[PDB]
């Protein structure tokens, strides 16, 4: 499968936009955390069907697809939302017709932390001027990479989508040199996405304990792992 | 439930 | 200022070997404990001077240094404790008087987890075969990247040990395409180093409120932060 | 403890 053909394969899985409602009333601490969790809980459905059409990631034994999903659900969530904020400083597009804006984050007590290392991570990557090519493979990684035989297969997928991005950035043109410094800026990154996800759910934990809103099902198996 | 979405879905 | 010169001068940056004055003995929970708490906080100090020595570092604004410092002390902990392991497969070089298996890590609870992941992410650097310079280079990116005007410099800064990263990477004589695929597998496991920092803090935390590891100024004051 | 180390040499 040449890098084309799985960015190819990468654009086509795409998720759908999840549409949500924004609550008719300004927004409160519940409502908030209410359309947060429902919103999370319709994508991470989407995020199951998106997984199985990563090349080679159903060839994996189940449980490590299920340690996968397991230790990366809030960073693909943040990740795509990040890009769906891209072209939008300041704000923070959760859906179509969910748009949060920095303050607003202040009904939830403690979520404006959140917000603001999403805005943050953000700008980083409307400055680097993110690609969508780009994207889908990064976003890809951060599942592959997760790891936090089979496991042999895992390295060999991981590295078919970082030949993926590879091949991309090197379609931008830049000199070699400059592909190399591009590849290594995104990929820092991660660890800026990693940290969020970690103090999103940590967050999201501590809603739940306090009853804040109701958090079940799939948002709640994912949350213990 | 995630089993089901990954083996049933 | 040359790649090859900033490598050079965070070798010069590189912190002395550090002993915890521990006679050869089997470790206990209380006695492990306390060497690992005291060992991490005479690397603290360590730290700090190992930091100033790194090019445009003290340049910065006290603010920056401090946050940045803040942020990553257990990471480049991690990271130095993963590099000092490298070629003792199964064990955790914490100190030379400070060696610890992966069984003797369970007389303390949740211990065990996080020595995994530190063992994980060792063997990981460990097949990548993760050269002196690569080392050097990783962990004052983990510095510069820990950020969550002044910023320039940062930026400036951490850019220019990104370049040095890349440089090393290109001396290895590698392939053209390899010296990505490397540059991009080291980049991804910042993100290992960075869940088990989390875990190691959030079990360090867990300890402190339990007065159960020894009273340590620097390294209170670094975890409470 | 951290300010002062940053602060002398
Ligand atoms: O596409 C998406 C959809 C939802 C989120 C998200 C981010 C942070 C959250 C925090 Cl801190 C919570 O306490 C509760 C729910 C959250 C939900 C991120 C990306
Ligand atoms: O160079 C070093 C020296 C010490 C550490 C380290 C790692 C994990 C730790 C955990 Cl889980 C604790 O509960 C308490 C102290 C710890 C200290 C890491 C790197």
């Amino acid at each position: 499968l040449s890098p084309e053909q799985l960015v190819l394969t990468l654009l086509e899985a795409e998720p759908p936009h999840v549409l949500i409602s924004r609550p008719s009333a300004p927004f409160t601490e519940a409502s908030m955390m209410m359309s947060l969790t429902k919103l999370a809980d319709k994508e991470l459905v989407h995020m199951i069907s998106w997984a199985k059409k990563i090349p080679g990631f159903v060839e994996l034994s189940l449980f490590d697809q299920v340690r996968l999903l397991e230790s990366c659900w809030m960073e693909v969530l943040m990740m795509g939302l990040m890009w769906r904020s891209i072209d939008h400083p300041g704000k923070l597009i959760f859906a179509p017709d969910l748009v949060l804006d920095r303050d607003e984050g202040k009904c939830v007590e403690g979520i404006l932390e959140i917000f603001d290392m999403l805005l943050a991570t953000t700008s980083r990557f409307r400055e680097l001027k993110l690609q969508h090519k780009e994207y889908l493979c990064v976003k890809a990684m951060i599942l592959l990479n997760s790891s936090m035989d089979s496991s042999r297969k895992l390295a060999h997928l991981l590295n078919a989508v970082t030949d993926a991005l590879v091949w991309v950035i090197a379609k931008s043109g830049i000199s070699s040199q400059q592909q190399s410094m591009r590849l290594a800026n995104l990929l820092m990154l991660l660890s800026h996405v990693r940290h969020a996800s970690n103090k999103g759910m940590e967050h999201l934990l501590n809603m739940k304990c306090k009853n804040v809103v109701p958090v079940y099902d799939l948002l709640l198996e994912m949350l213990n792992a | 439930k995630l089993v089901q979405l990954l083996t049933t879905t």
